[PDB]
RNA sequence: UGGCACCUCGAUGUCGGCUCAUCGCAUCCUGGGGCUGUAGUCGGUCCCAAGGGUUGGGCUGUUCGCCCAUUAAAGCGGUAC
RNA sequence: GAUAAGUGCUGAAAGCAUCUAAGCAUGAAGCCCCCCUCAAGAUGAGAUUUCCCAUUCCGCAAGGAAGUAAGAUCCCUGAAA
């Protein structure tokens, strides 16, 4: 869930910068990652 | 041959409005006025300054994210007693000491410094109870 | 809120309607007279002063006799304030009696505990002894005084000293019976203080 | 000495540094700082030198 | 291909009143919808069809352009016509009557769920399973619908709880 | 744990018990959450959290360890054992 | 009352999307109050009520002496201390 190496896995994954922190969100629940 | 002064000093009363000014960008010229660096008869051991009164202390402002960044620590003498409160609640609840802390920080240390601090006056709101002394307006250089 | 003050008499027992024994304490009360009124504009807050248990003339000076001139009564021995009351229904010189309390009400009681003098660590703070045999030379004395590094003793170390005789509050006490003819109150439990002391009896403020 | 000169010069619309540069640049006033302070504490003669420097600063 | 400068028609037949820069009073038949719009921005309420004006800069004034124009359009449309939200109650007899303006839920919790509606908003109950909230402000309707769904969210092992009038719920299968 | 050697002073007494304790969080219990190879009951794992709490004996050995009976739990470390 | 990890509403930059860049919410035995005690030597020495009266001598001067008023203490009988 954290994985300080944030990187897309799914083909629909997107990279977001909420609150100055790198995020990834996919429709599959097992993909959320926070840079940190 | 240079002329020192004692018991021949004359004081004045100045009103300073702090509406949009930065916290530390007026509390330095105020300190300079308090010490008395703007008189040609300045003397380092006599306290030749004059009184200032500050109104509208609630309208001072910070920059960046200092409204949540700055923290004030006041450890007592008991073990583990390190208290703290952020700058936002400091301004909303204790504006007077918020300004007084900075002014006192930029003043010399010792008995003379304590007297110089004694001659300061800080108020919230817009009115002051010193009309008998007939104060006058001062426009800070900035 | 509400409340009066009096003295304390002793302890006893009472058999309830369910033939059950309950300990009891007796309060003397007697009528209380209001002496002054404080207002927000004049004083900054709202309160009423109370007077109780008048004394003879020789035991009062002139300011004291002047103060009670308005309420039109004799000088009184005890006076104290009571905050949070409804500011109406109260006039200077009015009488306040024991009927203000009902049989089943809940109350807090405040007093001053008995003095105990210079007491030691074991009794004053409830510490432990050392062994009394096996070649031990440490029985009833305070423990170590902290580490070595600070080069000093912390603030908060516990040592012998004068014990007792301070102000204490005990909350959530029931009332048993009210005896208006003799001006009596019957609380249930114990109460801080020696016999013939001053006890404040105020209505409960939750906890 | 320097502090008192600075205050008096600021009263006139200048700084100490600019006033000193103008004085040394104009007519080589070789007056030191001590007599400058005496002329400050007893002024209206201090101001004349200030406008003398202001003239050459342009 | 850019909303910030792409204006659209604004009949604004309502009593659109433009006060000083950092306030606009958009009143009309439905009600009074007022809000301060970004002051730093150059508000341009001219004739009937109004607009905004990106002054300069790259990463903030464009966002301000888009956001302010969208807010103005939504306010104008709301002050003339409102919008609703649907929430379903599929599950095991989760009833929902309407006791007065307030409504009571009958979900698995032992005690019934009471929800006091905020004023200005409207709620209608065609059936105990269908709850429709209506109003003139999108934010308030969204907030109320969010609260109602947060009362009892659905689950992945079965279809129960509150929905969003046909929300796509992903269903799992397990032992 | 070594390597190396700066204040060794009429010494750089090192480890276990007793009496009193304080601090860190890299969380043993209690509070709030995300994923599960989570039908529930019970779990696993990962985040936020330092307010309070965190046991009586036998064996010889002062130490390390092995056991008996409980409890919500019987947490790691610094302060010249 | 304001929050942490979280869950969110409308919303652009980027015709879509998106917890955020504008803005608006909810959310812990943490935090600030609520409960009990001390507290104006807080030299920033605070407030309200009630008493006593503006005496007599020296000193042009500031001031310096003497009896007092309201009120206390010394001394004696004691303990709820």
């Amino acid at each position: 869930k954290v994985r300080p190496s944030v990187k897309p896995i799914c083909e629909k994954c997107k990279v977001i910068r909420r609150k100055g922190k790198v995020m990834v969100i996919c429709e599959n629940p097992k993909h959320k990652q926070k840079q940190g | 041959t240079p002329m020192a002064n004692a018991s021949t000093i004359e004081r004045k009363w100045l009103v300073v409005d702090a509406a949009g000014k930065t916290l530390g960008r007026l509390s330095s010229e105020v300190a300079a006025i308090l010490r008395g660096k703007h008189k040609p008869t300045y003397t380092p051991h006599v306290d030749t300054g004059d009184h200032v009164i500050i109104i509208n202390a609630e309208k001072i402002e910070l920059t960046g994210k200092k409204l949540t960044d700055k923290i004030y620590y006041r450890h007592t003498q008991h073990p583990g007693g390190l208290k703290s409160r952020t700058a936002l609640e400091m301004r909303t609840n204790y504006p007077e000491k918020m300004l007084e802390l900075a002014i006192k920080g930029m003043l010399p240390k010792g008995s003379l410094g304590r007297q110089m601090f004694k001659k300061l006056n800080v108020y919230r709101g817009s009115e002051h109870p010193h009309e008998a002394q007939k104060p006058e307006v001062y426009e800070l250089r900035g | 809120t509400k409340g009066i003050l009096g003295r304390k008499i002793g302890m006893t027992q009472v058999f309830a309607e369910n033939g059950d024994l309950i300990p009891v304490t007796v309060i003397e009360a007697a009528p209380n007279v209001v002496l002054q009124k404080k207002t927000a504009e004049n004083d900054g807050y709202e309160a009423i002063q109370l007077g109780f248990d008048d004394k003879r003339e020789k035991l009062s000076n002139k300011p004291e006799k002047g103060h009670v001139a308005k309420a039109e009564t004799a000088p009184k021995r005890f006076v104290k304030e009571l905050r949070g009351v409804e500011m109406d229904a109260y006039e200077v010189g009015q009488e306040v009696k024991v009927e203000i309390f009902s049989a089943g009400e809940i109350v807090d009681v405040t007093g001053v505990s008995k003095g105990k003098g210079f007491q030691g660590a074991i009794k004053r703070h409830g510490q432990s002894r050392g062994p009394m045999s096996h070649g031990s030379r440490y029985h009833r004395r305070p423990g170590s005084m902290g580490p070595v590094d600070p080069n000093r003793v912390f603030k908060g170390k516990l040592l012998p000293g004068r014990m007792g005789g301070e102000q204490i509050t005990v909350q959530n006490l029931e009332i048993v019976k009210v005896d208006a003819e003799r001006n009596l109150l019957l609380i249930k439990g114990n109460v801080p203080g020696a016999k013939k002391s001053l006890i404040t009896v105020k209505s409960a403020v939750k906890s | 000495w320097i502090t008192r000169i600075n205050a008096a010069a600021r009263m006139n619309g200048l700084s100490y540094s600019r006033l000193m540069h103008g004085l040394k640049l104009s007519g080589i006033e070789v007056n030191r700082k001590m007599l400058a302070d005496l002329a400050v504490n007893d002024l209206t003669a201090f101001n004349q030198l200030a406008d003398a420097a202001k003239a050459q600063l342009n | 291909s850019r909303v910030g400068k792409k204006l659209l028609e604004i009949p604004s037949d309502v009593t659109v009143t433009l006060n000083d820069n950092n306030t606009v009073a958009v009143k009309g038949p439905k009600g009074e919808l007022t809000r301060t719009f970004h002051p730093d921005m150059e508000i341009k309420v001219e004739d009937n069809v109004l607009t905004v004006a990106r002054p300069s800069d790259q990463k903030e004034h464009r966002a301000l352009h888009g956001t302010t124009r969208s807010l103005l359009g939504n306010m104008v449309e709301g002050v003339s016509k409102g919008f609703e939200r649907g929430l379903e109650l599929v599950g095991v007899g989760y009833r929902a009557s309407k006791s007065g303006n307030k409504l009571v839920l009958n979900v698995g919790y032992s005690h019934p769920v009471e929800i006091v509606p905020e004023e200005g908003i409207e709620i209608e109950v065609p059936s105990q399973t269908k709850v429709v909230v209506k109003g003139t402000d999108k934010e308030r309707v969204g907030a109320i619908a969010a609260n109602i769904r947060a009362v009892r969210s659905p689950e992945p092992y079965k279809g129960k709880g509150i929905r969003y009038e046909g929300e796509v719920v992903r269903r799992k299968e397990g032992k």
